């Protein structure tokens, strides 16, 4: 596996260590996302971590189906935009 | 210290500008940067598509170049696609 | 008081939201939603290509719907085909 | 003509204001660029047209194949970004005194 892969390998395994401890093993609901987001993105997301409304605000934009469950599909959006925000902040 | 997720989001830039750096303006891949980087980091079944199908859908303006935001839509793709391989 | 061009880009969310808001998640525009915001918004030439095509084009992360920034795809494609048509 | 496509029209007709002025009559140079970004664009840009260097900045990050000047396909990638950071800005919302 290259660099690559196993970076989206890290990925698909974070989600799913959050995924599967409650309803769906495939999707995060509102509680899981918020401890991922806590732990897992606690410097990227340190300002936002503060302010539950800002990490359901969040939420609420990448659950493009409005079931109030994040499946992987919806989650890799916020993957990639945090990807461009760090770039922007190392330059 | 970062977290193992936001270092594994890093890494995807240092993903980018390995192709990126080669020449021109090192925040653009070009055709051949692209091909060089799906050969090497992307598996089998993102490889077969092609690397000139896959420029033609990541250069989202036609200029020739695939830019960072544009390399992060072969990335949103190679999770999604993954993720079902995982799954299955 | 803006200028014409910065009135033109909000103008664009403004046509986004006119499609967003009909149902569902306001940052989503499903499969018909698009097919309607071709229809009204788009000229022939990017009609022609289907909106279904469009759609599979357009929606980078497979979750059924187009956000925002995928409809901002098309907006980039719109421009350059128009610029190209209008500067041949 | 519908409304999105009276908004990319008024895109390209603002690019050709500039383009035309100086060297190849449909692409911008840094001279043109500039004084595009310091008249249309002087609120959304307010904060960069203050350092011309950063302005200079956006211009290499947009001409992707290094000759100096901004076709429109280089262009319209900036147009976008500035209709995205419009929309976020609009979403936080604003500030108001002694
Ligand atoms: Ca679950
Ligand atoms: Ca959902
Ligand atoms: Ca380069
Ligand atoms: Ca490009
Ligand atoms: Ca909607
Ligand atoms: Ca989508
Ligand atoms: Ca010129
Ligand atoms: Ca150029
Ligand atoms: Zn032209």
């Amino acid at each position: 596996m290259s660099q690559l892969e196993r970076n989206i390998e890290t990925i698909i395994n974070t989600f799913h260590q959050y995924s599967v401890k409650l309803g769906h093993p495939d999707t995060l609901n509102q509680g899981e996302f918020k401890e991922l987001v806590r732990k897992d993105l606690q410097n990227f997301l340190k300002k936002e971590n503060k302010n539950e409304k800002v990490i359901e605000h969040i939420m609420e934009d990448l659950d493009t189906n409005a079931d109030k469950q994040l499946s992987f599909e919806e989650f890799i959006m916020l993957m990639a935009r945090l990807t461009w925000a760090s770039n922007e902040k190392m330059n | 210290m970062l977290t193992e997720l936001e270092k594994a989001l890093n890494s995807i830039i240092d993903v980018y500008n390995k192709y990126s750096l080669i020449k021109g303006n090192f925040n653009a891949v070009y055709r051949d940067d692209l091909k060089k980087l799906l050969e090497t980091e992307s598996p089998q079944y993102i490889r077969k598509k092609g690397a000139d199908v896959w420029f033609k859908e990541l250069d989202i303006n036609t200029d020739g170049a695939v830019n960072f935001q544009e390399f992060l839509i072969l990335v949103i793709k190679m999770g999604v696609a993954a993720h079902k391989k995982s799954c299955e």
